[PDB]
């Protein structure tokens, strides 16, 4: 029970810290629609892709 | 009989390979037309945008 | 120009326009054309691209010459106004828009088709075109806004 704690107590450390990462991705984007992110940051570094 | 005959106890080393040809090259030929199409698919979203 | 209207039950229901070295006509609707000599035409289906074959021969040939890329977001004559942007159809006012006109190519100042409509019946105070385009080197691409009821 404890060592499900664990990694339960870590797992909550994940998407408090990939999805902060991840909100900072976009919203320089999502202000700017009409420049183009790179692809380097667009598929591989963050998730979310060009969408038309 | 001494023995015991088993289900694999009949087929050879010749027998085993024809197996794995008709099997693995048949599994891989529709995994190249499976990945074909997730190739146009990626083409075409670059085309659009 | 030259566009043939498509007879469905006695009502006009959409417009087959042609490009030089291919004909064209929209997936959406139906019925028979209006010509005798493009009666020998063959029907397709396809992709959403809206591909048909114009297999016509050369005697009615290069009706309605293409146009390239690097499309200038300047005026362009479209048939009942004028479009003024590139990147996305020009914001067409009310009135426009109404039901069975799709296929109507939109022209250049050089009497060049550069866009073929498909849809966009209305979206409330403005209205945008779901129309095809050709990116950077001439591949086709269909270009659609979001909540287009075909049109």
């Amino acid at each position: 029970c404890t060592c499900v704690a664990i990694i339960m107590v870590s797992c909550v450390t994940s998407v408090w810290l990939l999805c902060r990462t991840r909100n900072l991705c976009i919203t320089p984007y999502k202000l700017a629609p009409n420049a183009q992110v790179p692809i380097l940051l667009a598929l591989l570094c963050c998730i979310k892709p060009t969408r038309a | 009989a001494q023995h015991t005959e088993s289900f694999t106890s009949a087929i050879s080393a010749t027998a085993w390979s024809w197996i794995k040809v008709l099997v693995g090259g048949t599994s891989a030929f529709i995994v190249l037309g499976l990945i074909a199409t997730a190739v146009v698919a990626l083409v075409l979203f670059f085309h659009r945008h | 120009d030259k566009t043939f209207p498509i007879m469905l039950n006695g009502q006009v229901n959409g417009y087959a326009c042609v490009v030089g070295g291919r004909v064209f006509k929209p997936l959406h609707v139906e019925g028979r054309i209006d010509n005798e000599q493009l009666a020998a035409i063959k029907l397709k289906k396809a992709s959403i691209y809206d591909l048909e074959y114009g297999d016509v021969p050369q005697c009615m040939k290069s009706d309605t010459l293409q146009y390239t890329s690097d499309k200038p977001p300047g005026f362009y004559n479209w048939h009942h106004g004028a479009v003024q942007y590139e990147n996305n159809r020009f914001t067409v006012p009310r009135g426009v828009g109404g039901k069975g006109d799709s296929g109507r190519p939109i022209l250049d100042n050089k009497g060049r088709v550069v866009a073929i409509v498909l849809g966009g019946v209305n979206e409330g105070s403005r209205t945008a075109l779901s129309v095809v385009t050709w990116n950077q080197k001439g591949v086709t691409v269909k270009d659609t806004p979001e909540g287009s009821e075909p049109w």
